[PDB]
């Protein structure tokens, strides 16, 4: 079952504001997965993630979240890999701002 | 009227992926996430600031004794399935999940049920004490655990044990559990292709539920109307996102509306230039 | 509390 992806910050974002990047991969099968915070298509560092679960329809879930402070010149996504693709995915954020 | 839930659920995996624990296996009070065991660290550890600082040692030891008596029964039952199925290697889970809810103290509910690679195995029905089979392969568990009488003790467990925990964890959290944060709304728009996508993002609430919608000549309006339903934040705290497609030019008619038990009025938003 | 598994499958 393939991965659905959300991209979001836990704030409503400003640039030179620190906040949380946010990416949650939902509704998938098997568990394993890769799932990777992005700038300008290098990995964020400092990325947490946060224990695995599943939800009632047994399906599996996971959030990766980093703090970072978003610059309006740059651009933030989160990149997915998982057996039922057969390429990664790039899932990117909206700044709204 | 006051409910609570309680509810454990794990995983054994045959292919977590690299570095990763095949078994995990958690627990959650209202739906937060409050202890976490896995193969690789061998206890159970507090995922909440109430159990860490009301639980003593006793506790973390007694419950890691639990993970640890799973977590070789989990991996136990990995093989036997396999066998069943009659399949060598490749990707297999094990997945359970049970637990209690209760409304105004008194138990309403009591659940115990097991996936296999994602499908429903069996369930208990503690109303007729038998067990459920989902698919053929569940019908030599059935038949095992009915003849072993077990299910006089998960009864116990689910209306007796569980309840009295459930109680226990609500009186340790009961602030916490029972908190309100305000969401932070933004509507944000963009156009592309003829079409104008306006979003009503609502970031930071506590409790989990929550409307948004989209209004329109003063109705809710859910024809072109999209929820990207309710996803965690980091911290406890929950997210969402509410799109509506409109015609250019008709930014100004449209107003998003956000209920939640935090605004004792529901919030209205509109797009700003 | 978690309870402990009674039996395997």
């Amino acid at each position: 079952l393939t991965p659905k992806v959300q991209v979001y910050s836990r704030f409503p974002a400003s640039a030179g504001t620190k906040n949380v990047l946010n990416c949650f991969a939902a509704g998938f099968h098997p568990p394993k997965i890769s799932i990777t915070l992005m700038k300008d298509g290098v990995p964020m560092e400092g990325a947490q993630y946060s224990d695995m679960s599943f939800n009632d329809d047994w399906t599996f879930q996971r959030l990766v979240h980093a703090d970072f402070t978003p610059s309006s010149g740059s651009t933030y996504a989160c990149k997915v890999e998982h057996e039922t693709l057969k390429e990664p995915q790039v899932y990117k954020w909206d700044p709204e701002f | 009227m006051e409910l609570h839930t309680l509810r454990y659920i794990r995983t054994a995996m045959t292919d977590p992926g690299p570095g990763l624990p095949w078994y995990v296996d958690v627990g959650y009070v209202d739906g937060e996430l409050f202890v976490h065991y896995n193969s690789t660290a061998r206890r159970y550890v507090p995922r909440t600031e109430w159990i860490a600082a009301k639980a003593d040692q006793q506790y973390w030891d007694g419950q890691t004794q639990i993970g640890q008596g799973n977590e070789q029964i989990d991996r136990e039952n990995l093989g036997i399935l396999q066998r069943r199925y009659n399949q060598t290697g490749g990707s297999h889970t094990v997945q359970w999940m049970y637990g209690c809810d209760i409304l105004e103290g008194g138990p309403i509910r009591g659940y115990y049920q097991m996936a296999y690679d994602g499908r429903d195995f069996t369930a208990f029905d503690k109303g007729t004490m038998t067990f459920t089979a989902a698919v053929p392969e569940a019908v030599p568990t059935k038949r095992k655990w009915e003849e072993g009488d077990y299910a006089e003790g998960l009864k116990q467990y689910l209306e007796e044990t569980c309840v009295e925990w459930l109680r226990r964890y609500v009186e340790y959290g009961k602030a916490e559990l029972g908190r309100r944060e305000r969401p932070e709304v933004r509507v944000w728009g963009k156009e592309a292709d003829g079409i104008l996508t306006l979003s009503c993002r609502a970031h930071g609430f506590y409790p989990r539920p929550i409307v948004v919608s989209w209004l329109k000549d003063g109705a809710v309006r859910g024809q072109d109307a999209h929820s990207g339903g309710i996803v965690p934040n980091g911290d406890g705290t929950y997210h969402t996102w509410v799109t509506i497609d409109a015609q250019p030019g008709d930014g100004d008619k449209y107003q998003c509306r956000v209920e939640h038990a935090s605004l004792p009025q529901p919030g209205l938003y509109s797009w700003e230039p | 509390s978690a309870l402990q598994a009674f039996r395997e499958v």
